[PDB]
Parts: C-alpha cells; structure tokens; sequence
DNA sequence: CGGGAAAATCTCTAGCA
DNA sequence: ACTGCTAGAGATTTTCCCG
DNA sequence: CGGGAAAATCTCTAGCA
DNA sequence: ACTGCTAGAGATTTTCCCG
C-alpha cells in the first residue's frame, strides 16, 4: 500500500477525509486508514461517548445556587438519599453561605460538600467554615455541571414545585420552605418507594447501625485465610465462597484452595 | 504513552496533544505546555 | 451471638451502580461493609463495590412488612 | 410459622413486646402484633417544644424534639408571628413535626403561626426546654469567642450540642438518637398501614367461619380465628374482601 | 376508601403530593391516587418521552441559516442522502433565500422545502419562488427545531468542517465551498458506506428506476384478488403471502383465503 | 374525549386543559379557547 | 418478460424505521412501491412502509461486488 | 457459476459486454469483466465544459456537463480568475468534476483558477458549448418577462433546461440523464476498485499451478488459469496474498 | 396449567442555565 | 488526582388470582 | 469444530443555538 | 393537520480463516 498511503495522506491534508472515504479511495487497510486520521492534530475533534458517576457515600452534599424572581435560593442535596434543604439568601456570597453551611453541618452529619466554582463556593469564610465543621470541600472540574448533576436536577425539581404552590404563600422564601416541605415528605419514589425524608433517615441510620455491627462482628470472628498466599483476613464466607482482603485488596475465592486458620 | 486532545473551559477549540497522566472514570489529569488540566472522560480523547 | 449479628448484616438492601453502568441495580444482600467497599450478594453473585457506589437502606416497608 | 406457638408461650411468661417476639421467634410483624394485642393483662416522635430566648440582646428562637434532645435553634431580628411562622414552617420541611408546645406567647399565638400549623398539618399545645436553653447558653459562652456574630456562634453550638456531645445509656449524640427515633417511627407507620390494609379481608379455610386475616406469604396464610391463631395453606383457604 | 379520598383530595390541594404518596399515607389503590393526581391542572406539567420521526422522501429538503464571523450561511440538505449545500449570502433576506432556492430547484429534483420559521424563510419572494419551481413548503413548529434537526445537525457537522479547513482558504466564502466539498464526497459512511455525493445519486436514479419499472410491471401484470371480499387489486404475490391493495388500503394477507383472478 | 396539556412557542408554562382535535406521531392539534395550536407530542400530555 | 422487471424490482435494498422507533432497520428487499407505501420483505417477514420513512438504494458496492 | 460457458459462447458470438454478461447469465461483475477482458477481437463522466457569455451587458459563466447536456449557469459580477475560481469550486463540490474544458481566456487561466483546480483535484485541458450558450439564451428570452432582474432569469432558464425539456432516445430531461450517468460511474468505480482489491492474491487448487483469483462466493472459489476459467469448491482450494 | 387484570419494570425525556 | 441526574409518562414484562 | 483476528454492529454523546 | 438528527469513539457480537 505504499503508493495507496502516500496519496491518501498528502489527499487528508487537503480534505481531512474520514477513515472509510481513505479505505475506499485507496484500498487501504481499515486500521492503515484509521491510523492516518489517528495521527491527524486537526481530525481531533470529538470526545468520548460515556458519562461519569457521580460520589453517592452517605456523607456527601451537593450545593449550588439558583434564581427565581430576582432572587438568589441556596440549595443542598444529600446525594445519596434525595433530600433537600434550601433557603432564600441575601446575596450570593460567602457569609450567606458560611452560615448555611453551619446550620447544616449542625443539623445533618456533613462529611464533604461538592460544589461548582461560583466564588460563594470557593471564598475563604466557606473555607473556615467547612474548616471548624470538618466538612471536606471538593470542586467540580470548572463548567462541567453534569460533575454535580444531583443538585443540578434538584434545582429542577424545586423550582417544578415552588410553581406549583407559588400563589398559597406571598414571599418566595415561604413559597421556597413549602417547597422543600414538599419534596422531603409528600413526593415519594426511589428506591424504597420513600419519601426522601424517611430515606435519609433511613440511609443515616443504617449506616450508623451496620457501622456498630461489622465493629462487633470484626471484634468476635477473628481469623486468617490462606489461598492459592500470606495471612489473609477473612470477612466473609457461605456459599462455597470465601471473601478476604489481602493488603488492602478485597478478593473473593472459592472455598476451594482456601483454608481458615 | 498516551497523546490526549481535549476541550476545557468553555473554549469549543479542541487542543492539544497533551501529555495522560492520569485516568479515572469520568475524568482525565493531562498535561499540556507545563499546565496540569482535569478534564471529564467526556471531553477528551486519548490516542 | 455471632450468627445473629451476621443475620442482622444480610438484612440490609444494598442499590450500587457498576463502573460504567447508568442504572441502579436492585436490591442485593449485605454481606460486608468497609470504609471503601461494601461486599454484596446480588442474585447468587458476590460482588465488591466501592463506597461511592452505594445505597444501603433497611426498607422499613419491607422489613414490617416481613 | 412453627414459632407462633413458642411466641404464644414467650409473651404469656415475659410479656416481651412484638419487636421482640418477631426478632427472635422470625414472624412477621403484624403476626407478633397479634400475640401481643390478643392479651388484656399486657396493656413522641413529633413533638417539638418552641422557646423564645434572649441573650446579648438578641433574640434566639429555640425547637427542641422532646425524645430525642436534638435542638433546632437560630438568631432572629425580632420576636413576631412572620418569624416564628417562618422557623416553623422551615422545621417541618426538615423533620417530621406533627404538635409544637410553646408557652402562650405573643409570637407563639399569632394568626401567622397558626396559618403556618394548619398548612404543614402541625397541632398546637399551648421543663426540658428551660434546662436546654440553658445548656445551649454554657456551650455559646464556651465558643462565643470562636466567632464574630451571636448568629455564627449559635450555629456552632447547635452543631456541638448535637453531634459534639454524647451522653445517655449508650453514649450517642442528640442526632444519632434522633434518627433513631425517626426511624422507629417509620417502622411503627408502616406496620400501622400494613394492619389496616389487611383488615378489610375475610378468610374462610378448610368451609369454617369468617376468620381475621394477619399475613399471606408465598407458602401459607396466617389467619386468626376464635383468638387463636392458626397457619392454613394457601390452597386450603379463600380469602375475600369485606 | 370515601374517606380516604376524601382526606387525600384535601391534602393534595395544598401539597400536590404525587401518586405513590397519596397511596402510601391514604391506603389508596393506585388507580384513585392516580385518578387525584391526573384531575389536578397543577400537576400537568410534563410531556410524554417521545421523538418524532421527521419526514425522510427523496424529495424533501430541509433549509436554515447559520452564523460564522458575523455572516450568513444558507444550508440545505437533501434529507434521504444526506447531501448539502451552502452559501454564504449577504442578508438573511427572502430575496436571497428565494434566489438560493430557485438554483437549488433548477440543479435537483426538490419537491419539498421544510424550513423554521424565520422570516425570510416565510417572505412573500419565497412563496413566489417555490410557487414557480413546483416546491411545496412545510413550516415546523415554531420554536420546534428536531423538527428539522436534519438540517440542524448539518449546521453542527458544516461548521466543524469549516474548522478543519479554515486557514486553506482567506475568505470565508471559499471555505465554506471547500467544507461542501469535503462533506459530500470525503465523506463515507451511513446506509451504503457512501458519500452523500453518491447516495443522492442513488437514491434518485433508484427512484426514477424504481417508477420506471413498476409502472411497466402494473400494466403487464393485471388481475383482481378476492379474500375472505371485493375485487382488491395484486400488488404482489410470493412465498405464501399475497399483498393487495383493497380501496387505497394496502393489506399482507396469506396465500390461504386468497383466489386470484 | 380527552383533555390536553401543553407547552408551547418558548413559553415555560404549561397550559390547559385543550381539546384534542388530531393526534399524530411527533403532535398534535389542540383547541384552546377558539385557538387552534399544533404542538410536538414531547410538549403535550393527552388525559 | 414480467419475471425478469419483477427480479430487478426485488434488487432494491430498502432502509426504513418503524413508526416508534429511531434505529434505521437494516436493508430489506423491495417488492413494491407505491407513491404513498413501500413494500418490502426484511427477514421473511413482509412489511408495508409509509413512503416518508424509507430509502430505497441500490447498494452500488454490493452490486458490483456480487 | 454453471453460466460461465453459456457466458463465453455469447461473447464469442454477439461480442457483448459485461453488463449483459452479468445481468442475463447471472455472474459477478468480475466474472463478466475477465470473458470480455479475455477477447483481443472485442477490443467521460467528469469532463465538464465552462464559458463566459455576455447578455444584456451582464457576465453569464456556462458548464455544461458534456456526456449530459445538464447545465450549471450564473451571472458572475466580473469576468475574473477569482470569480471562475469560486463557480469552479462550487461546481465541485456539488457534482464529480475531474476535468474542466475552456477557451484560453483570461480568467480560465488565471492562477486562482488553477490553485482552486489543484485544490479540488481537476484537470485543465485549454462545439457543445456555443450550441448550448444559444439554447440558454433562447430560454432567457423566453422568461425574461417572468423577473426582473437577469439572474433569477438564468436560474429559471437553468431549471427549465434541465428538467422541463425532454429529447434524445428516452425522451429524459438532462437532469435524469446526468444522474444516470453518474451512477453508472459510480459502478464502474467500484468495480475497478474490486478488480484492484482482489487482483493482489494467488490461487492453488486441486497442488495446480498459481492461477489469478475472480471471486471468493460463499460455496465456490472462482479462479483463472491459462485463460481459462475454472470454478472449484472452497475447501479445495487456498488462497494467499502476493 | 390459562387468561385478565394488576403491579413492576423498563425506556426515554426536559431542565437544571 | 474525578465522574449527570431526577421523576414522570407510557410501554412492556412479571405476578397474582380464581378457576 | 476452535480460537484469533478482523469486520460489523450496537451504544451513546455534543452541537445544531 | 406532524414529528431529532448525525457521525465518531469505543464496546460488543458475528464472521472468517487456517488449522
Ligand atoms: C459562575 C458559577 C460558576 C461557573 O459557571 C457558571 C455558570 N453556571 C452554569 C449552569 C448550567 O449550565 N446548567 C445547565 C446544565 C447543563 C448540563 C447538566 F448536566 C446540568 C446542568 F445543570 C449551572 O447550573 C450553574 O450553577 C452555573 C454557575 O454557578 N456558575
Ligand atoms: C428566528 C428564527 C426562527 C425562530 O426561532 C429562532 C431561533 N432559533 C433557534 C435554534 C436552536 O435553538 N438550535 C438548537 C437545537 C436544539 C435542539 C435540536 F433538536 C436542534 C437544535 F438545532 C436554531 O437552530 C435556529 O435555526 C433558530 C432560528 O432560525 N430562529
Ligand atoms: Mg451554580
Ligand atoms: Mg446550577
Ligand atoms: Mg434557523
Ligand atoms: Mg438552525
Ligand atoms: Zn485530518
Ligand atoms: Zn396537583
């Protein structure tokens, strides 16, 4: 093909021509064609076809500000659950969300806060804030929404519902406290066909009381397993399969080529 | 090694090559010209 | 003793999402719980997941419900 | 299902409640339920009480839900009906609130509040909370300093008072013990509804008279008949709704 | 449940809890709980998740406009091939898209225009033009664009081309000629791993072949079918199945139950 | 009969309750208020 | 005669979607055409086709090919 | 497959080409190709023609598609190289154009024109076209009346000549019969690209010599050897790339 | 084992701006 | 080294319920 | 009949603004 | 009475090719 590449080449510099017309014009090879346009800084052009999951742990909230009739709502997510906490604010700045951040914090167990980069987000009396409350700050990469997704939806939603019952209440903030009443306990789906309400009760509760449990269980079951290996601490086993984690790495083996020690 | 092209920041021009440093799900660490970028999976392309 | 707390571990409903796949899985068995990876059995399947990837709930409606 | 018997026995020697009988004997929980409401000899989650306090002449609106000790507290400009209303109103989207106890005040009174109790479906009841205002005024004097604001150093102590301070039987903070409530409550709703769904059927097995209807699994259907209760298979009984 | 729904109407006037709230808090079956929801005008907010399919006949082009540093540029699409045609023009006046259409008319067979609603688009000069070249015209939905996403989509793949070829060329006039070059025959892919160069040429020569044929095949082959019926005209027949053609309503009935004559 | 629900013309609010008159694939013809409006299916809800 | 029109008719591949769905079903044999209905066979299975949403090609690669 | 005879008894009798070869015995097109390639006894698309005319004071560039008759016509401002450049590249991006026919004026010969010929990749090579600048002209004044200004006239002389006049054999207009032609171009290309494709391999059958490969069908292998053209089964034969 | 009806699940969409 | 998501509408499949 | 490699097909995304 | 689409990236399944 040495003569097809060279024309195909010297015509991609013209034409940027896609890997099929090359093949066909030139009787190439697909992967020889390919590896023209693969080489081409100018035929760069499109990302790849997937989306990322966004961190869903017990521990994280999602925040963000929205704006309805000239006025600036802060709004938080627990991630994992679907519930939500919004108040009208003043102004959006970093007081405004210092404060609402340490009511939260004193409110829910806040382990991390993801937001976007709005400079309310990334002042530095949110930062003393999360600071004294222990809360980890993470930062979506910049103009990439999608990163907080969650709240970016559940600005959404309480917008859907602020219109709903805009008109039983006179100022938007209470239209806004409505609106979150709403959403927590009269709207239920999900995953256990909840309220969000009760799943982050549900979620938190759990967490505390599966956290007390494994802590009795890894204080009683005490033993070492070997497989295939070293002293590998066993977690789990039944069924003909033995889950154990070997240097920080959860593996799961059959009970074949595996004793308990 | 790894030629990685990306768009970021609200620039619709696609750029590099740029140098892979890191890949997750979702999201690449690139280097281009001395400067550390995060880009989403979504808006990169690596070769 | 033992198996009663154990018992307890596999009443709890585990919803995880694998690496790439958008949808929630339903509901599977907990069978061990991490700091980074709860291990699961999902439909005579054991599986480790990330932490980041899952909701462990109760199901006060199924549980009372029996 | 071969443990109704054993549960029987149980409760007529410990009178150990449905929690209990259905943890340890594996029922069902309307079955326990039974058990435990078929003998006469063996016969708090949404309330809050509402307090306006002072201090450095500010004013400090103050919920406290009774069970568990978890405060909801915050600086307000002024003790009036709107805010009262307003911090109300912002509680009951947050927690479930079903009767707030306040102390007759002018603000506890107002037509706003009460518009605000009728529209979040919240009852009003004109010691706990007099002791809570004063732990919450030692834990502002101890972090006063850490801020500027009366309102930041509020929050602060609303965050140490729940979460930063463990006391009690076990030893949990006013939050983990509040989520705990939470959820007992949730589970008591839910058995409550499953009781009054299947209440409205008639069983007839084997035909014998019209038996009260407790559970229908997937091998059997747990019935109740003459305040006894007997396990008939499926195929074997009728179930119709009355 | 006349108390139940009772209870359930009232709370969903102040709330507008959805379905599965109402049966949960009011034991409802969920055809009354729906029945709440679905007789609340409050709560009809979202449209059924659905596309459309836009018309695809070889004669039906879709047209717009586009913008590149600061000037106006006329696209059209033929929509079964795929194949474009632009130019940059001065205004975005019906005198130059009437102008624009009649070239288009006196090079291919259009038979239809489907265009937005812009106003040179709806101008009295391009209701004259397509009135004297035989173009029928549809206007979309206003504010509907996926009505001719078509067309849309080529602005997207026009423009990038554009980008790849830009600096080959100094005015924009000339580049943009270069990018309907690269597009329509540097270009393969879609149904016959064809150019859109190419797959218009077929599509029209198949369709003029195709009439040219079957016209002849229905003078030759006459017969009347009866089914089940009337005298239904053949179509054709094969394989078991017969396929006529009873009062403009073309039906597969099987061989079985089917006489011709 | 049936009652329509609708968006339409880059207005955020749903309106209705329309007559139906036609009902496509892709839309559908309304009547609202002597007002004769076709509107894409994505935009409408037939109850 | 009518044989051989009737075999040069079935040459056509036809490319169509049905009413709801957006994939392009792959290419099927035309046996007739109308001016508002295609007819065709995909896979054994014959099927009328509202003319707007078919494309009827010849394939010219395959065609020469064989 | 069992055709080839009748195929090379007919050619060797009536001399027909492949197209005839292959649509009445049923073989592929290659088949047909290599019987009419055998025979030394037996032994366009993209050539278009462009002019400047002059009406009315105004500037008119002309191609005519010469195997078609299909015109592609304007009103150019000025009769420069930068205005035939654009028209040129225009053309070429619309239609297959591979070589362009002018009469050594100014502007058909101006650098502009030929970097936009070598950009598109045509050829310059310096009786139809004067006819055909007639015809148009005859149609202009025909539908001057119908516009006001000369070019609208053009494109409408330009539809009317291209698809509402119909002559030659079948009576077609040039617009079907310029897409007929370019269609048949299109088979002609991919069967040489076919040719091509296979013409690089080596065949053993039954081991025989090397004989040239024809086609690889699903039940046979189609082959060629000392000018003769044998069909063998797949699996007794092996091919391999040279 | 068989249909019908009901419940559950799957598929897909706008808006977040 | 980080990352789309939610909830509703309507279609499709599983489940259950009296024979 | 069996793997490996190659081709084909399927899945999903931004931008059209 | 009208209506999302395209083309590229990467994953997944089908096809083919020498044993
Ligand atoms: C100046 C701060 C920081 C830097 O950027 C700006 C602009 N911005 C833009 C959007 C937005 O485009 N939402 C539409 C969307 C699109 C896709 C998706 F997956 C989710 C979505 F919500 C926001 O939501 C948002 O909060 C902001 C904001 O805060 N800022
Ligand atoms: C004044 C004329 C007439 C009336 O309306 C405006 C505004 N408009 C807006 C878009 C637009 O929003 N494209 C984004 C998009 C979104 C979804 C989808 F499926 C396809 C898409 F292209 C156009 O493309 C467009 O041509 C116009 C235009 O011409 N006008
Ligand atoms: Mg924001
Ligand atoms: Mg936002
Ligand atoms: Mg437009
Ligand atoms: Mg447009
Ligand atoms: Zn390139
Ligand atoms: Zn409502």
């Amino acid at each position: 093909f040495l003569d097809g590449i060279d024309k195909a080449q010297e015509e991609h510099e013209k034409y940027h021509s896609n890997w099929r017309a090359m093949a066909s014009d030139f009787n190439l090879p697909p992967v020889v064609a390919k590896e023209i346009v693969a080489s081409c800084d100018k035929c760069q052009l499109k990302g790849e076809a997937m989306h990322g999951q966004v961190d869903c742990s017990p521990g994280i909230w999602q925040l963000d500000c929205t704006h309805l009739e000239g006025k600036v709502i802060l709004v938080a997510v627990h991630v994992a659950s679907g519930y939500i906490e919004a108040e009208v604010i003043p102004a959006e700045t970093g007081q405004e969300t210092a404060y609402f951040l340490l009511k939260l914090a004193g409110r829910w167990p806040v382990k991390t806060v993801h937001t976007d980069n709005g400079s309310n987000f990334t002042s530095t009396t949110v930062k003393a804030a999360c600071w004294w409350a222990g809360i980890k700050q993470k930062f979506s990469i910049p103009y990439n929404p999608q990163s907080h997704g969650v709240i970016e939806s559940m600005n959404k939603e309480l917008k859907k519902i602020i219109g709903q019952v805009r008109d039983q209440a006179e100022h938007l903030k209470t239209a806004v406290q409505m609106a979150v009443f709403i959403h927590n306990f009269k709207r239920k789906g999900g995953i256990g066909g909840y309220s969000a309400g009760e799943r982050i009760v549900d979620i938190i509760a759990t967490d505390i009381q599966t956290k007390e449990l494994q802590k009795q269980i890894t204080k009683i079951q005490n033993f070492r397993v070997y497989y295939r290996k070293g002293p590998a601490k066993l977690l789990w086993k039944g069924e003909g399969a033995v889950v154990i984690q070997d240097n920080s790495d959860i593996k799961v083996v059959p009970r074949r080529k595996a004793k308990i020690i | 090694n790894f030629r990685v092209y990306y768009r970021d920041s609200r620039d619709p021009v696609w750029k590099g090559p740029a140098k892979l440093l890191w890949k997750g799900e979702g999201a690449v660490v690139i280097q281009d010209n001395s400067d550390i970028k995060v880009v989403p999976r979504r808006k990169a392309k690596i070769i | 003793e033992l198996q009663k707390q154990i018992t307890k571990i596999q009443n709890f409903r585990v919803y995880y999402r694998d690496s790439r796949d958008p949808v929630w899985k339903g509901p599977a068995k907990l069978l061990w719980k991490g700091e980074g990876a709860v291990v699961i059995q999902d439909n005579s399947d054991i599986k480790v997941v990330p932490r980041r990837k899952a909701k462990i709930i109760r199901d006060y409606g199924k549980q009372m419900a029996g």
